[PDB]
């Protein structure tokens, strides 16, 4: 009964929990990476086309 | 009328290309890209501006240069050449034929993108339609009109349901009381993302059911540039609306897989440089399926009507990726296939849990097929969900807690899925289907079928396994 | 062509000047040390290049030359028996020029330009010609090679070389508008070549292992994965392909795998026989050789330069045999380059559009009738490697989408020691029922009934897994015991193939048709004999079982005889013992 | 503008068993009822629309289905009004906005609607406001903040996102008119996680 508890309920229920969580680190890097290319922008179009 | 070029292309970067002086370019506008060697590439316009304009190219701009190319304008808005004889041919994801027969003469040019159905105009939908397989037309009936998905995972036969349901669904008009009249039915079929293996198949399927002198079918390989995966539906559409609204046809809509075009839009998007969503798809990816899904229904004063049944793979058993969950939140149901019942044999693996019909109410009852078909769907849901749980159950305690009535209700259970759902290939019909479901339900007494009405059961209980 | 300077060097990315004219992804020499680049962007007088090599030491102001192609290879006389990097570069000549070092800005020829060829000519002037035409052959080791017209051209020919022997460079004909043919022509990598009809598939692959041919074939023209993780058994298996399958041409591609493996490989294949002929193998066989300190660009473009080749071979009219290793590298390749163009990251750190890359790729293997009028067929493997064991890494999701054969590996299997590791409870294939008409019309009637009944009694075996593991196996019954004695049997002596044997190394079709028929008669009747009654324990230890092992290291020609043995003995022992 | 604005005291009676026992709201409270695709928000809200004693009912359509506004306009003529006795399409206002109209016009429709539940309120009814979905209009605002190159906030809403939805449900609450009489609004408002 334990071993078919283990089985059929616990490790699922962590593996889904493992799976939400590196969905939630790896949306927040995506974004991150566009304010990045956003203030890489502005640092191109400031320091080069001003006069 | 006279044609107009523009030379001043000034940044060539990935798929886009700037021209200087070109400021009567309508927005939206399609174009076409000429550089020395004589090749003709696509492009739309999609940014105007008084200083530039920004043409995205349809496919790569190798060969490209900022000397010998021109842009030339072919129309300010997409259409397409449409005609009645279409049926029978087979077209590309631009519009063009690969079956080697002469192109068509169009009778009327349509925008692809077409325009919004006025609420008022459109009407409920009600008649029925029988596609012979007895988990779809009993517990989860599909009316014409409807948008109904596929649910599917990787590995499992969505093709072949949708072959068969192509084959085997027609409505029959007797039943309704209305009298017996033959009516028009035609399919278009659209495909994306689809290799020599799975296209051969479906040729060879259409060819040997005799149904290609009555289709019409879209097709786009996987090797083909992916613009044309995007405009591969609306063209179907776009065909599909205007024989059921100008030519009172009733048209059935196959969309074959919509991961690869959701796919597709986001390959066009990153590429734009904008925010991404959920999962790296476009923000606007809501819009652009519903501008899409909405197409179908019916319309008041006028015979016609429009049918879509998508079928999408999931990438696993998640119901939460954006793909199917935005699939939801626009049609109106869904039918899901299982893998559990896959693995143990059964064929066709619907899962009757999860799927839903959300217009089986308007489309059964008195008058229409029998009027004993909603209460029969009622007795036949009615032990599954109860009968799953004490099957979990059982999976972790064992057989301890079985009772007699119990152990009945279990043996109808397994009986359901041998017999109900497992059809494999047949091509039952509404009445023999109804009849299948009243000998499973003559294994169980009269005081336990707790749903249907004792008129019912005084005039088809008793009927003994029909199919042994 | 068109000649710029340099106006900003920073990293990878050199901005030229004066470069008005050229056009995209084409091939640039930068530097007085002559690297190559590629060309993306345009922006006025401007564009942008990117240096395969290192940059370190140039200067501004140094000219910079465009080629005015994109990237290609040399189709022609020579690629047999040769070793070539991913932008096909010779390293057995360089290696001769310069030593144990590969210096940068380096020119070498894919084809040897001073090797005198036999040329025989097969048109006369006056005729007309057509893109995909044959004129000409050429002997080359055990073949013979063909001058084929390239694709994109087409004119009236009066000219003829007469029979003499030529280098590649020398015109051999030339058409009435000036068009010079001679025995080699360029190809851009990333377009497919033109075909009249693509073929549905109707024959299979003869892979020389019995499971790979009865449980899960694969036909001419298929698509093929081998995943598993490290340490399975990837590489052995595909080198067994690579020796003992029927295709004519064998084309193995290494997309940047470690040094050591590179060197086992790379000494192991002149080692080799051809079991057609008994010749070496690699007369037959062209190879494509990376290591992880490579440039990132040829890298990426190590799978193109393969598969156009092949591309080649198929339109002479033969059969090619395309084996790449994992192309879990090449993807982290394409990551990187994305990531070199700030590409926005979509699924893990791979770009939006490696599922269209992995689908171009894939999508080139079929069987079609060339421009020729020929019958040529290219058969692509590939291996996969996800890191995390489970294959729902993104590199394996795009490839079970466009594949028609998976075969699966097992890591346990492996330390069991029973080779080769394949998952049957895992493994699929899609093409078997349309290879069935070709198997009863030449292999047997009953061939495919058998084969059902050995993968039903697989299965049965499987489901009694559990009452294993809770009571021994020798509590359980007579017959359950029966039919768990019965998988065993078949496993051992069916499924198991070694690859470092000499011996066991290969098998024909009809060895695995008599073993199959010979283990199904002994199943019915040992199973009739268990109803029988008497010596229902000694039935376990009948002397039939060592003729069922026998028949696995019996000779072909050898192996009638050896049937009817082990047939008659079947029958002397149920029909005749009690 | 208005006089005072007042504590409620009586019950906004849906006609469900577990709304009205266990979770009531009050005449002038607000609700929110989110949920999965399926899940049953659109018949709860048009039950309400049918069996509430609310005097005139006002449903905004923000970017759904056209047949589940087609519904409305085919069955609600054929039915009674629960306190009139009349046909109930003689109570109802529909503004309809399905998905594949144009997207900027699904944050007008919010404003249209509160703005005639509020007119209605200054008769001296008791009138009951419902939307089918604030997440199209949190779409809609995503859409044009993404137009103007704005820096987002958290799954690239903008960051002004809270303070018009707190502007929205403000407008509800049973309050006493210039003219003297005392009139009611309720905001009942589906969100789609
Ligand atoms: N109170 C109810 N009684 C009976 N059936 C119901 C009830 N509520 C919902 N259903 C059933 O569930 C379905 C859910 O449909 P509904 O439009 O209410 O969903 P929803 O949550 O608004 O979904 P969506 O987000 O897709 O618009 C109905 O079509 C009906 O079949
Ligand atoms: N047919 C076979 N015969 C003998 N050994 C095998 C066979 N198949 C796999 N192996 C074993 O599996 C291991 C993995 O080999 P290899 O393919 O080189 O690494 P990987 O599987 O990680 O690519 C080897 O050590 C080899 O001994
Ligand atoms: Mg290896
Ligand atoms: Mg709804």
């Amino acid at each position: 009964r334990r071993v078919n508890a283990l089985e059929q309920v616990v490790i699922p229920g962590i593996r889904a929990q493992i799976r939400f969580i590196q969905q939630v680190l790896e949306q927040r890097e995506r974004e991150d990476t566009f304010r990045l290319k956003r203030i890489k922008g502005k640092i191109e179009a400031r320091e080069a086309e001003e006069e | 009328l006279l044609k107009k070029e523009y030379t001043g292309i000034t940044y060539i970067s990935g798929p886009l290309l700037f021209v200087e002086n070109a400021k009567d370019l309508a927005y939206g506008a399609i174009v076409d890209i000429k550089d020395g060697t004589g090749r003709v590439r696509g492009g739309q316009v999609i940014e105007v501006s008084e200083e530039y304009a920004v043409i995205q190219v349809f496919e790569e701009t190798t060969g490209l240069d900022l000397a010998t190319t021109s842009v030339s304008l072919v129309e300010d808005v997409a259409r397409l050449g449409v005609s009645k004889e279409m049926l029978g041919r087979r077209f590309n994801g631009i519009g063009k034929p690969i079956d080697g027969l002469p192109p068509i003469t169009p009778e009327k040019r349509l925008p692809i993108t077409g325009l919004p159905l006025n609420p008022v105009a459109r009407r409920k939908p009600e008649q029925f339609i029988q596609t012979g397989i007895s988990t779809i037309d009993v517990m989860n009936t599909l009316v014409r009109g409807q948008k109904l998905p596929i649910f599917s995972g990787s590995g499992l036969p969505a093709n072949e349901i949708a072959a068969q349901i192509a084959r085997q669904a027609t409505v029959r008009p007797d039943l309704s009381g209305e009298g017996e009249k033959e009516e028009p039915f035609a399919v278009v079929f659209a495909a994306m993302g689809i290799t020599q293996r799975e296209l051969s198949y479906f040729i060879q399927e259409f060819e040997r059911t005799g149904a290609l002198s009555r289709s019409v079918l879209f097709l786009n390989k996987a090797d083909d540039p992916t613009i044309e995966r995007i405009l591969t539906p609306r063209m179907a559409l776009t065909v599909a609306e205007y024989l059921a609204f100008e030519h009172d046809y009733h048209v059935l809509v196959i969309l074959t897989d919509m991961t690869n075009y959701c796919e597709a839009l986001r390959e066009i998007g990153a590429a734009r440089e904008e925010i991404p969503g959920r999962r790296g798809y476009p923000g606007y990816m809501y819009t652009d399926l519903a501008t899409i899904y909405e197409r179908a229904g019916v319309v008041e004063g006028k015979k016609g009507s429009v049918t879509q049944i998508p079928i999408l793979s999931m990438p696993d058993d998640d119901r939460t990726h954006p793909i199917p969950d935005l699939t939801g939140y626009i049609t109106e149901g869904q039918i899901q296939l299982s893998r559990e019942l896959h693995r143990k044999g059964i064929y066709p693996p619907i899962d009757p849990l999860p799927s839903l019909s959300r217009l089986m109410n308007n489309g059964v009852g008195k008058g229409k097929t029998r009027e004993d078909h909603k209460q029969v769907s009622d007795q036949l849901y009615s032990a599954y969900a109860n009968g799953v749980d004490i099957r979990k159950l059982v999976a972790i305690i064992g057989e301890d807690a079985l009772t007699e009535n119990d152990r009945r209700y279990l043996q109808f259970a397994d009986a359901f899925e041998r017999f109900f759902i497992n059809q494999g290939q047949q091509n039952r019909s509404i009445e023999e289907s109804l009849q299948i479901a009243w000998a499973l339900l003559s294994m169980l007494p009269q005081g336990e079928l707790k749903r249907i009405s004792k008129d019912h059961i005084g005039k088809y209980y008793g009927q003994k396994l029909e199919e042994i | 062509m068109i000649q710029g300077v340099i106006q900003k060097i920073a990293g990878p990315a050199v901005i030229a000047k004066g470069m008005l004219g050229a056009r995209m992804y084409d091939i640039c020499k930068v530097g007085e040390e002559g690297l190559v680049g590629e060309i993306i962007r345009l922006d006025g007088d401007t564009a942008f290049v990117q240096v395969y090599e290192d940059t370190s030491g140039l200067k501004v102001g140094e000219p910079v030359v465009s080629t005015g192609l994109p990237l290609a290879v040399e189709l022609g006389p020579g690629m047999l028996n040769g070793i070539y990097d991913g932008i096909q570069r010779p390293l057995e000549r360089i290696r001769e020029k310069t030593g144990i070092y590969i210096t940068r800005g380096v020119v070498v020829h894919a084809l040897d330009r001073e090797k005198k060829w036999a040329w025989t000519p097969m048109v006369k002037p006056g005729d007309e010609v057509r893109g995909g035409m044959v004129l000409g052959t050429v002997p080359e080791f055990g073949f013979t090679h063909k001058i084929l017209v390239p694709p994109d051209v087409r004119g009236r020919v009066k000219e003829v070389k007469p029979a003499g022997e030529y280098t590649v460079e020398e015109p051999v004909v030339v058409l009435e508008d000036g068009t010079e043919l001679k025995m080699y022509h360029t190809w851009p990598v990333r377009r497919a070549r033109p075909v009249q009809r693509k073929l549905d598939p109707n024959t299979p692959f003869l892979t020389g292992m019995r499971i790979l041919d009865v449980l899960f074939p694969v036909a001419m023209g298929g698509t093929a994965a081998i995943p598993g993780p490290f340490g399975s058994g990837k590489t052995v298996t595909q080198q067994s392909l690579a020796k003992w399958s029927n295709a004519d041409v064998v084309v193995y591609v290494g997309c940047g795998e470690r040094g050591n493996e590179m060197t086992d490989v790379l000494v192991e294949f002149p080692e080799l026989t051809d079991p057609k002929t008994g010749g070496p193998l690699m007369h037959r066989t062209v190879l494509i050789a990376n290591t992880s300190n490579m440039p990132v660009a040829a890298r990426e473009a190590s799978i193109y330069v393969g598969v156009t080749i092949a591309e080649y071979f198929r339109d002479q009219g033969f059969s090619v045999a395309l084996m790449a290793d994992s192309t879990s590298r090449w993807a982290e390749a394409l990551r990187e380059i994305s990531s070199r163009l700030e590409e926005m990251p979509a699924e893990e750190g791979y770009p939006p559009y490696l599922a269209a890359r992995l689908a171009a790729f894939y999508e080139r293997a079929g069987k079609v009738i060339t421009l020729g009028g020929e019958e040529g067929a290219v058969t692509i493997v590939g291996a996969v490697s996800p890191p995390g064991g489970d294959m729902s890494e993104p590199v394996t999701q795009s490839t079970l989408r466009i594949v028609g054969a998976f075969w699966r590996l097992d890591a346990s299997l492996a330390f069991r020691r029973h080779f080769p590791a394949i998952n049957w409870n895992g493994s699929y294939s899609l093409f078997t029922s349309a290879l069935d008409p070709w198997y009863r019309e030449n292999v047997a009637e009953d061939y495919p009934e058998l084969r059902d009944a050995i993968s039903e009694l697989l299965q049965r075996e499987a489901g009694l897994q559990e009452i294993v593991q809770l009571v021994g196996p020798d509590a359980l019954q007579d017959a359950e015991r029966l039919v768990i004695e019965v998988g065993r049997i078949i496993r051992e002596d069916f499924l198991q193939q070694n690859a470092y044997h000499e011996v066991d190394a290969y098998c024909s079709m009809k060895k695995a048709y008599g073993i199959m028929k010979m283990i199904l008669a002994f199943y019915k009747e040992a199973e009739a004999a268990i109803k029988r009654g008497v010596s229902i324990d000694e039935i376990l230890q009948l002397p039939v079982l060592e003729r069922i092992g026998r028949a696995r290291y019996v000779s072909e020609e050898e192996f009638p005889a050896y049937f009817e043995e082990a047939m008659k003995e079947i029958q002397g022992a149920f029909k005749a013992l009690a």
